[PDB]
């Protein structure tokens, strides 16, 4: 529940700063350019620790059993269950990655591979032109 | 016009912003280049190190020298005014027309 309850009060923050940039993006008048910078790179941060700790604590999550309340009256709120319920992606996003593998399209291992190689020595020669040029 | 050495200043500041976007077009095309690179095609491999040691020797020495700029004005302080003499010269000048207004023969 200690998971569970980290990831509510991060994503509860998370809703409030959607909320707060919606509510200054929907007046009729722009502000100014660094405002909106500031409210984004706020927020996106804010997001990257919300998929960090999603990420840390996903055994918590998956141990957890979904049961509705004894209590709970699914005669008149089975429209919110199902609200809940459901998980399918938006259509769009879903033709999306389909075409972006209709695009991408032992050979696909050792091309792993090359593309190893290929990180490896991007990465050492870029060390190296680093090193070439005193920086301080 | 301005006295020489700010000309050289004005000019030595433009080869600067000349640099710097010549800094970002090889940006540019080393970008462009690491895409068909992680593709697979190796023939363009040799061009990748020129490609990456030019964006970084075009990085340095501009910054370096934009560093000497800032510099020079360390040293630079320390080293209406026309109006004390703009009507003397006004008074030349209508003296003059005076001259060609005096000798008729001047006045064609």
């Amino acid at each position: 529940g200690q998971a569970l309850d980290a990831v509510r009060m991060r994503l509860a923050q998370l809703t409030h700063s959607l909320r707060r940039i919606r509510d200054e993006m929907s007046k009729a008048e722009l502000p100014q350019w660094y405002t909106l910078q500031s409210q984004l790179n706020v927020t996106l941060s804010q997001l990257v620790s919300v998929t960090s700790t999603l990420q840390h604590f996903q055994e918590t999550l998956d141990s957890t059993v979904v049961y509705p309340l004894p209590k709970f009256p699914t005669t008149s709120h089975e429209s919110l269950v199902t609200t809940l319920l459901r998980k399918k992606n938006i259509p769009e996003v879903d033709e999306w990655m389909k075409y972006v593998r209709e695009t991408s399209g032992e050979e696909i291992e050792k091309l792993l591979q090359q593309d190893r190689e290929i990180t490896n020595w991007a990465r050492t020669t870029f060390r190296n032109e680093y090193g070439k040029h005193d920086f301080k | 016009m301005q006295p020489p050495y700010i000309q050289e200043r004005l000019k030595s500041l433009n080869d600067i912003e000349t640099q710097l976007c010549s800094m970002l077009q090889e940006a540019s095309q080393v970008t462009f280049i690491f895409g068909e690179l992680k593709r697979g095609n190796e023939s363009v491999k040799p061009q990748f190190e020129n490609h990456v040691k030019q964006f970084y020797e075009r990085l340095d020495k501009s910054t370096t020298q934009l560093r000497k700029e800032i510099q020079l004005l360390d040293e630079n302080v320390g080293t209406n005014k026309k109006a004390l003499g703009q009507d003397t010269e006004k008074m030349e000048e209508q003296l003059d027309l005076l001259s060609a207004i005096l000798d008729p023969s001047k006045s064609k």
